[PDB]
């Protein structure tokens, strides 16, 4: 996350951390339920073997909440491909159950038609990750958050160097240096209503990280609510 | 305007049919008796930060 702040205390619950056998980080996941992670396809092709971890805002540092899960099952995308990025989705399910707790609590999954109405037409959404703090830069070893506005799509068709599907969307901003990053992939893109946080996106790809006329795309959670909802069972 | 005004007064999910506002809920959640509110089921509720 390049910009915004920290997630405090509680703030970012939901977020799950892709994590590789040196115990680093490499995508973001967001937690459904207590079996179900959610995450982009592309992930699961930038690591071997990998786990889950949870309940953690400083990777340098125990907080007493953290808890690493072991993946049962793989659900990827059966249509998406690494030329195009399409149908970036993918769903692990968990061999053993998340017990939520204080920094461990899953996002809501809405209903299309009115998260599409209702959510994708608020002004911002909330994207989060230990992602790299600058292009160029390291992994953040705190987990951030940060406020991203919708943005128009046609304006985003037109700022693209890539094809936007009828399977993204696009948020942030057009100069402002605040994006999510490498790092971020996978992770959570969450609309808040009425104190309450729905699952909107997937962190799915950009190019760069906050470039000038450049925004960060995101795989739209609500084209795959029934398929998500079909993996879950 | 039906959901289309403020969500219909619903916490969460809002519906029109016949020409009237319908509210529903998250999974987890559960409808209140003024068919409005969404109330936790259970601890740890989807959506909520845990403060
Ligand atoms: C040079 O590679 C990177 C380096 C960094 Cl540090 C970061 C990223 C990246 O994915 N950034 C990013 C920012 C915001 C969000 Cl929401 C997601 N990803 C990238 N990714 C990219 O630029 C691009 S450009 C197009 C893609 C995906 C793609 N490959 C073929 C077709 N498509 C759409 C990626 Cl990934
Ligand atoms: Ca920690
Ligand atoms: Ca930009």
């Amino acid at each position: 996350i390049v910009g915004g702040q920290e997630c405090k205390d509680g703030e970012c619950p939901w977020q799950a951390l892709l994590i590789n056998e040196e115990n680093e980080g490499f995508c973001g996941g967001t937690i459904l339920s207590e079996f179900y992670i959610l995450t982009a396809a592309h992930c699961l092709y930038q690591a071997k073997r990998f786990k889950v971890r949870v309940g953690d805002r400083n990777t340098e540092q125990e907080e007493g909440g953290e808890a690493v899960h072991e993946v049962e099952v793989v659900i990827k995308h059966n249509r998406f491909t690494k030329e195009t990025y399409d149908f970036d989705i993918a769903v692990l399910r968990l061999k053993t159950p998340i017990t939520f707790r204080m920094n461990v609590a899953p996002a809501c999954l809405p209903e299309r038609d009115w998260a599409e109405s209702t959510l994708m037409t608020q002004k911002t959404g909330i994207v989060s990750g230990f992602g790299r703090t600058h292009e160029k830069g390291r992994q953040s070893t705190r987990l951030k958050m940060l406020e991203v506005p919708y943005v128009d799509r046609n304006s985003c068709k037109l700022s693209s160097s890539f094809i936007i599907t009828q399977n993204m969307f696009c948020a942030g901003y057009d100069t402002k240096q605040e994006d999510a990053c490498q790092g971020d992939s996978g992770g959570p893109h969450v609309t808040r209503f009425k104190d309450t946080y729905f699952v909107t996106g997937i962190v799915s790809w950009g190019e760069g990280c906050a470039r000038k006329g450049k925004y960060g795309i995101y795989t739209k959670v609500t084209a795959f609510l029934k398929w998500i909802d079909r993996s879950m069972k | 305007k039906l959901c289309s005004l403020d969500n219909g007064d619903c916490d969460q999910f809002c519906h029109e049919e016949q020409n009237s506002v319908v509210c529903s809920c998250a999974r987890g959640y559960t409808l209140a008796d003024n068919g409005k509110a969404c109330i936790p089921t259970g601890p740890y509720p989807c959506g909520k930060q845990t403060l």
